[PDB]
């Protein structure tokens, strides 16, 4: 539900590893997240794994620079603003993600 | 004429019905 | 290890920098692998683990559980629990890091995961001790497909050391040609001067020839191919006193007459005039002297100098008497 | 060998490929246009079917199964293959001013084709398709990738009298029952 | 009877409108030179380069226009582009930009720069391998001694009207190409060497262009699995200087039997240098043989 | 087409490396430093573009130092000076044998230089401390950047997720770091903190170099597969201009000495030749294309719009518009 992030660490690294490692999500989670991030009409996300990283990390960056209000500013508070926008982005994966692991059946092959 | 002269920039749309 | 390999991501190689590849690994005679251009309609990454199981792994794994079946064929049925198990317990052993077969490097380096190939060999080395001459020969193939070609040749010298223990290496030294005079590792030498010739990097060569001449120390035959070889390399180049050397050290006599015709040629269309002339050479002294007395003698005498180039040449060489007939005929 | 197996792990199919073409196809029932929308709401549900040839080491619907789901108006379907890909199995059948029944999905095989039995609220449907031995000549397939028995599904009147049933009025289904059963 | 031919060929010539006139433009060509063959007049052999020179862009037009039939006929502005490339002789301007740009026609824009004239080296190339590479297309259907017999008459035809000018005529690069095309398509070893020989290319040059074009060492060769090639077509060429002497200048020819000599030694000293498979092994003798006839010509 | 060299000077050796000295340091400004098989060479060289009564090049040899063995990559100093009563002459290289050599010469009869030891395989990138000159930044395919004081001592390192390619010293806040990955990242670091403050991605393996456009800041470059790739800090993760450069793929990448948007790049050695090219913000094109026999390394002039590559017995130079 949350990712723990080290200070010898970028927080956009550790959310588009856990984001895009094998098996933790499905491209049918990630494109749902995507397309309501976005806010978005219709688009039909017809894409790969490295095409729709791209479109997930930009997604996220057109939000942040839609955040920063003011000419100056540090390191740090960038690095909380980074740390809010991609939970924001992987606890929507994580809901989708629920709602494409529940259950409806069994299925059994007795050859 | 034998002389080519290539005008991309204004063309008829083939594509497309006459205003 | 194993849980990296299964989480690592196999990179989008395009079929141009793939069939390139695989034209520069059947240098090597290594591989009946042309099956690898049949599936690659895919629409997803792989981790690299999964494109060892699909390209290779699965031929091997399936090969060995109907090696010997234990009722007919057409009678086997499938069981899911016992495949499964198997498939995966196989595969385990074919990803085991001291395992002496090399596939599951030969399977990076074959669909050009070069850099999880050097990753893979760097969280291997400093505790496995196993494969370890296949493995600098692998990282090897790395620093050539990126480019680092001087650190390749450094990782094939290294893994030279390995010829004659690693079934890899042993591997790559095969052939159908049975003339088994030369040492193993003049066989692993010529599959590597070969792949540097064929990518044309000159430098390694030059330098991995002159390496192997100290462990090709009698056959003559390989000698003489060889040092053909590293003189046509110099000279290709520019280096004609290193050439020159490289040639002296040829035994065949016969190549020694055609490795001049090519350096005289070469020297006269570079107009590199005074190398041709100093020039101690051995043998051809009678066949130089036949060339430009015949130029002369057919060429007009205000046109090009011959007659005082080989009256220089007679003078320089301390005959004097051939120099003396030679202004003669040309007064 | 074996053991005694006395626990089983589950792992996902989360495949990373393109999100899987449900071909979309509207069973347009000919007189649900009567209907009044206040729809019954039902649970969603899933199922599968296997071949009764898929055991055999030498079959070509060796490894080969077929799976659904269930919400709404529509039904997805699917045929899956451990061995070889299959081109076209991914569809969707969606059934006009109905909803369909949790589990109202039934599969018999024969010796020349696959037959579906589908039950909505106010249909009853019958789909064929070939058997995969009469797409199929041979014991030895070449083709790197499959063509599902899906594929042709296209060619398929959903308006035949032969296929599609109005569920009578009297006797009339009890007032929301999702449990059925159909066969041959 | 030109003066109305011209009037059958001037708003009138394949018909653009699109297929009577074409028998106008072949009979006006006929009418003219019958003209010339009974009275040779500048002007009535003057105007007849005026119809042969309309007849190729009435192709090319023809090329246009049933191509939007064969393709585009779904498309409504297709019958107003059907009623246009009808009624009037377009200019290559117009056939390039006003229709096979807009119809994406990549056939006819191959078609319209085969005609559309000829200007030093990049362009040059260009339009020497559109030329090769649209006959290798339109042949697609004969077989590949039908397509060397083809693409043989084309080349031929073209290279005695530019190989006179070396600006128009880039040698090098048009063996190298059409060799390219030989080692992929699977045609003789002879072919270039043919072309070239009927152009009347003069063999000592064509020896320079191959000499040069192996001491390239091109990965080209090695990706084709055919590493050999131009060292076969070294000794087809040197073959048929041997058994024809002719083809070298009774002056220059001791010059050249040198020459030969020398780039022999050369190739045999990079052959004995390869893995000594069969095909090395073969073409070692094939040289070797080759020296032993030269060594009789001087 | 390629451009012929504008200059050329010969060599003892084969050349596999090449760095003009970057520093105004007491007449040190037109200084060059490069390495062969068995050495490392330090010289001058004067241009008819700077000199007015020098037709075309003076190339002028200090010193050659023998090592026995290979030079694979060089470092300056800013404390290099030729102002001073002796000169100063102060750099470093990397080595086949893993390991730094740092030089320090007053230009008398000597072989005299310190050996650091510690990385584990080869060493593709070092950086001067640019600023104070009393440390050296150092990149390896050991998957570490590794930071030294002149006495010998490793005083900071970082661990990476692939070898190390680049490495590059910010000028003014030199507390930090720049590096470039074979996985296509680049990060910053902080030398105070000793943490990760930032990355960029290439959306390309490998990448091959990468270097830190020191007239505008905000500016990274690199060559990654096939392409050239530029990123502006102030705005995105990913590289703002993109672009395939080299058929055979690409290797070096090198910014400008004295102007923000020119740089050159290198393909690979292919079969006779390296090739390379000088591209320019402004231009949809490369505006220089270049060939070169093994062409090796790539350096600019401190202070002319003048390039340098090595290669087979040579060095070579080219000068371009801007």
């Amino acid at each position: 539900e949350e990712i723990v992030i080290r200070d010898d660490q970028d927080p956009r690294e550790m959310y588009l590893q856990s984001l895009f490692t094998p098996g933790q999500f499905t491209n049918e989670a990630l494109c749902k997240a995507l397309q309501i991030f976005c806010r978005g009409t219709e688009r039909n996300l017809d894409l790969s794994w490295s095409e729709l990283k791209k479109e997930v990390t930009l997604a996220v960056e057109n939000e942040l620079q839609g955040s920063v209000t003011e000419y100056e500013f540090s390191q740090e508070e960038f690095r909380n603003l980074q740390q809010e926008f991609w939970c924001k982005f992987y606890a929507c994966c994580l809901q989708y993600q629920e709602a494409l692991s529940h259950p409806l059946a069994l299925h059994l092959n007795p050859h | 004429i034998k002389k080519l002269v290539l005008k991309n920039l204004n063309n008829s749309n083939l594509f497309s019905p006459v205003n | 290890l194993i849980k990296w390999g299964s989480e690592c991501l196999a990179t989008d190689v395009p079929l141009d920098t793939l069939e390139s590849n695989l034209q520069h690994l059947s240098v090597l005679e290594l591989t009946d692998s042309g099956a690898l251009m049949a599936n690659r309609f895919v629409s997803s990454p792989q981790t690299i683990v999964e494109l060892f199981f699909q390209e290779v792994a699965r031929k091997h794994i399936i090969s060995h559980l109907f090696s010997q079946p234990k009722a007919p064929l057409s009678q086997t049925g499938l069981n899911w629990p016992e495949m499964i198990t198997a498939i995966t317990s196989y595969l385990l052993q074919l990803l085991w890091p001291s395992n002496p077969g090399c596939l599951f490097l030969e399977c990076l380096m074959g669909n050009c995961q070069y850099v999880q190939l050097q990753d893979y060999i760097q969280l291997l080395h400093p505790w496995c001790q196993v494969n370890v001459g296949s493995c600098r020969f692998m990282l090897g193939r790395c620093y050539l497909v990126t480019g680092e070609g001087q650190k390749a040749l450094e990782c094939f010298c290294q893994a030279a050391s390995e010829v004659g223990k690693e079934e890899f290496l042993d591997r790559l030294i095969r052939s159908e040609d049975g003339e088994i005079v030369s040492t193993p590792r003049l066989q692993y030498y010529d599959k590597v001067l070969r792949l540097l010739d064929v990518i044309g990097l000159p430098e390694l060569v030059i330098q991995l020839a002159t390496s192997a001449i100290t462990e090709a120390g009698d056959d003559w035959k390989s000698q003489a191919t060889l040092r053909t070889c590293i003189f046509k390399h110099h000279l290709d180049l520019g280096h004609n006193s290193q050439a020159y050397e490289a040639l002296t050290q040829i035994p065949d006599s016969s190549r020694q007459l055609d490795c001049l015709r090519q350096l005289v040629v070469v020297l006269c269309e570079r107009s590199q005039l005074q190398d041709l002339v100093e020039f101690p050479y051995v043998n051809l002294h009678n066949e130089v002297v036949g060339i430009i007395e015949s130029r002369a003698r057919a060429v007009d005498l205000m046109t090009h100098n011959y007659y005082e180039l080989l009256y220089a040449f007679h003078i320089y060489r301390h005959n004097y008497r051939k120099a003396g007939t030679v202004m003669f005929e040309y007064g | 060998a074996g053991a005694l197996e006395r626990s089983f792990v589950e792992l996902s199919g989360a495949e990373r490929e393109r999100p899987r073409h449900f071909r979309e196809f509207t069973v347009c029932s000919i007189g649900t246009a009567n209907a009044v929308a206040g729809a019954v709401k039902y649970s969603e549900s899933a199922g599968g079917f296997y071949y009764v040839e898929s055991g055999k080491l030498f079959s070509v619907t060796r490894n080969r199964f077929i799976h659904w789901k269930t919400s709404g108006d529509t039904l997805e379907l699917m045929e899956e293959s451990l061995d070889i890909n299959l081109l076209n199995n991914a569809i969707r059948l969606k059934f006009q001013n109905c909803s369909v029944l949790p589990g109202g999905v039934y599969v018999s095989e024969t010796q020349n084709r696959v037959i579906i039995l589908m039950l909505t609220n106010q249909t009853v449907h019958r789909l064929l398709l070939p058997h995969p031995s009469r797409m199929y000549r041979s014991e030895l397939v070449v083709d790197s990738q499959m063509q599902s028995i899906f594929t042709d599904i296209g060619k398929v009147d959903f308006t035949d009298p032969c296929n599609y049933q109005l569920i009578p009025a009297v006797p009339g289904i009890s007032p929301n029952s999702t449990a059925s059963t159909a066969w041959l | 009877a030109a003066r109305v031919l011209s009037r059958l060929a001037d708003m009138h010539s394949t018909e653009i409108s699109l297929q009577q006139r074409l028998e106008y433009i072949a009979r006006a060509i006929l009418s003219a030179k019958s003209s010339t063959a009974i009275s040779s007049i500048a002007a009535d052999g003057e105007f007849l380069h005026e119809l042969e020179e309309k007849m190729e862009v009435a192709r090319i037009q023809l090329q246009i226009q049933e191509t939007l039939q064969r393709q585009y006929s779904h498309h409504s502005s297709v019958q107003d582009a059907v009623s246009q490339l009808d009624s009037e002789l377009m200019d290559i301007t117009k056939l390039y930009g006003e229709f096979a740009d807009p119809f994406k026609l990549a056939e006819c824009k191959l078609a319209i720069i085969h005609c559309a004239g000829y200007s030093d080296p990049i362009l040059v190339q260009t339009l020497w391998q559109d030329i090769i590479e649209k006959e290798l297309s339109d042949s697609v259907t004969l077989s590949s001694s039908d397509r060397m017999h083809a693409l043989s008459l084309k080349i031929v035809l073209l290279g005695k009207i530019y190989a006179g000018t070396p600006r128009f005529f880039p040698l090098d690069f048009i063996v190298q190409f059409l060799e390219q095309q030989v080692c992929t398509l699977n045609w003789d070893v002879g072919f270039v060497i043919q072309t070239m020989n009927e152009i009347g290319v003069p063999l000592p040059r064509l020896l320079e262009v191959y000499d040069q074009l192996f001491k390239s060492r091109d990965p080209f060769w090695n990706r084709m699995k055919k590493p050999l090639h131009l060292l076969d077509c070294i000794h087809v060429l040197l073959i048929r200087y041997v058994e024809n002497p002719s083809q070298v200048l009774n002056c220059e020819r001791r010059r050249f039997t040198n020459l030969c000599l020398d780039a022999v030694c050369g190739y045999l000293v990079e052959l004995q240098s390869m893995s000594s498979s069969v095909a090395v092994q073969a073409i070692t003798g094939n040289f070797k043989s080759l020296q032993a006839k030269l060594e009789r010509l001087h | 087409a390629s451009r012929n060299a504008a200059y050329t000077v010969d060599c003892e050796d084969y050349v596999h490396v090449v760095e003009f000295n970057p520093f105004e340091n007491g007449d040190s400004g037109n200084l060059i430093a490069y390495g062969g098989n068995n050495y490392v060479v330090i010289g001058t060289c004067t241009f008819q573009e700077e000199e007015a009564d020098v037709e075309g090049i003076q190339y002028k040899t200090l010193r050659t130092f023998h090592h026995g063995v290979r030079v694979d990559g060089i470092a300056w100093s800013p404390e290099t000076r030729l102002d001073s009563l002796p000169p100063v002459i102060k750099f470093c290289t990397s080595a086949a044998d893993m390991k730094i050599r740092l030089f320090t010469s007053d230009l008398q009869d000597k072989n005299e230089y310190k050996v650091l030891e510690g990385h584990t395989d080869f060493i593709n990138g070092l950086v001067f401390d640019p600023k104070e000159g009393q440390e050296i930044a150092s990149v390896s395919d050991d998957h570490t950047c590794r930071i030294w004081n002149l006495e010998g001592v490793q005083t900071a390192h970082f661990v990476l997720h692939s070898p190390g390619m680049s490495v590059c010293w910010h000028p003014e806040e030199t507390f930090k770091l720049m590096v470039a990955e074979k996985n296509g990242t680049i990060r910053f670091y902080d030398l105070l903190a000793q943490q990760a403050i930032l990355s960029l991605e290439s959306e390309q393996v490998p990448l091959m170099s990468a270097h830190w456009c020191l007239k505008n800041t905000f500016k990274v470059g690199a060559v990654a597969g096939n392409d050239w790739l530029i990123w502006d800090i102030t705005r995105s993760s990913y590289p703002q201009n993109k672009r395939p450069v080299h058929m055979d793929r690409a290797c070096l990448f090198r910014w400008s000495t004295i102007s923000e948007n020119l740089f050159a790049t290198t393909g690979y050695p292919g079969k006779m030749a390296s090739q390379f090219q000088i591209h320019h913000l402004g231009h949809p094109q490369p505006i220089l294309m270049g060939s070169v026999a093994v062409g090796s390394g790539l350096s600019w002039h401190r202070t002319l719009p003048l390039c340098v590559i090595g290669g087979d017995h040579k060095l070579l130079f080219w000068v371009t518009e801007v």
